[PDB]
């Protein structure tokens, strides 16, 4: 199918004392690949991935070099944002910064993304275009007004349909074992009486890759939202990813209720009915 | 400065059973500032050995955790996960239910 | 691979 790298940054402040800590991660689809804390003692960009591993020195070198120059910028936004909001010096504040492309079945560009966020908002984002900015404020159109003067846009869109795709594709190979391998869910039910005339039942998907699911339940062949309750996804911590989604129903009814998983790994959905 | 509560799931890795070793997460999602307090309880106490994920965050910039650590459920032990943020009045415990 | 640009606000 489709696939994505993608790279989210947060920088927070130490007022009390300090630099600010700083978070780097990188990711394809949805397996983490690389990462980077300011907090932690190698001070290089490491890798989270086997098929990364397979990276030369050269390779490891410049992501270090470019993942600091990253938290030099935070820093500095850090400073420049305090003065643009008129803010002390002495709460935390936040920076986030997320970048990446998608592609299609074809391998081929789909679509890019660069976006900032301050104290948990979005400050300036790059429009679908990658010509154009999105300014959320009168702080983001200062930074919108001087990026536009700095062929800022083209440089991030000459990244993302280039550089950005071009390692895609290297990593999506190298890493093929895992990476363009779909694991399915399993699924079960489970019964738990809430009552003595009252059951949940409940519709498990574990074990899955990529993230993306739909759970949903039916009662005699029709959707069935009231009485159900959906949990987020969740990671199992191995990288895959779980999720679940219950039901009450009167005890002796299980029959007429159905659960419905879709997900990409499946070539057809699969239907679970409880089975006493 | 936006402040937004964390959601927590309590669960264990793989479908328990008494006497199988296993591990325990705790999911943190939804939450902004990232500044969180996260411990896993036995019986009330604090689980020493506990590892986290590399902070990340979501869509609409609300960051996410998974806190974790190996254990053994058993009849007798009770597990927990403990959280405290600036969103909270209390720090708020969850149990874990091998159902959920 | 990270981008090179790392232009401030
Ligand atoms: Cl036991
Ligand atoms: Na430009
Ligand atoms: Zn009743």
């Amino acid at each position: 199918g489709s696939h994505s790298m993608r790279y989210f940054f947060t920088s927070v402040s130490r007022p009390g004392r300090g630099e600010p800590r700083f978070i780097a991660v990188g990711y394809v689809d949805d397996t983490q690949f690389v990462r980077f804390d300011s907090d932690a003692a190698s001070q290089r960009m490491e890798p989270r991935a086997p098929w990364i591993e397979q990276e030369g020195p050269e390779y490891w070198d410049g992501e270090t070099r470019k993942v600091k120059a990253h938290s030099q910028t935070h820093r500095v936004d850090l400073g420049t944002l305090r003065g643009y909001y008129n803010q002390s010096e002495a709460g935390s504040h936040t920076v986030q910064r997320m970048y990446g492309c998608d592609v299609g079945s074809d391998w081929r560009f789909l679509r890019g993304y660069h976006q900032y966020a301050y104290d948990g908002k979005d400050y300036i984002a790059l429009k679908e275009d990658l010509r154009s900015w999105t300014a959320a404020d009168m702080a983001a159109q200062t930074t919108k007004h001087k990026w536009e003067a700095a062929h800022v846009a083209e440089q991030l869109r000459a990244y993302l349909e280039g550089t950005c795709v071009e390692w895609l594709r290297r990593y999506l190979e190298n890493g093929k074992e895992t990476l363009q391998r779909t694991d399915a869910p399993k699924t079960h039910m489970t019964h738990h009486a809430v009552s003595d005339h009252e059951a949940t039942l409940r519709c498990w998907a574990l074990s899955f890759y990529p993230a993306e699911i739909t759970l949903t339940w039916q009662r005699d062949g029709e959707d069935q939202t009231q009485d159900t309750e959906l949990v987020e996804t969740r990671p199992a911590g191995d990288g895959t990813f779980q999720k679940w989604a219950a039901v009450v129903v009167p005890s002796g009814q299980e029959q007429r209720y159905t659960c419905h998983v879709q997900h990409e790994g499946l070539p057809k959905p699969l239907t679970l009915r409880w089975e006493p | 400065m936006i402040q937004r509560t964390p959601k927590i799931q309590v669960y264990s890795r793989h479908p328990a059973e008494n006497g199988k070793s296993n591990f325990l997460n705790c999911y943190v999602s939804g939450f902004h500032p990232s500044d969180i307090e996260v411990d896993l309880l036995k019986n009330g106490e604090r689980i020493e050995k506990v590892e986290h994920s590399d902070l990340s965050f979501s869509k609409d910039w609300s960051f996410y955790l998974l806190y974790y650590t190996e254990f053994t459920p058993t009849e007798k032990d009770e597990y927990a996960c403990r959280v405290n943020h600036v969103t909270l009045s209390q720090p708020k415990i969850v149990k874990w239910d091998r159902d959920m | 691979r990270l981008n090179e640009v790392a232009n401030n606000l």
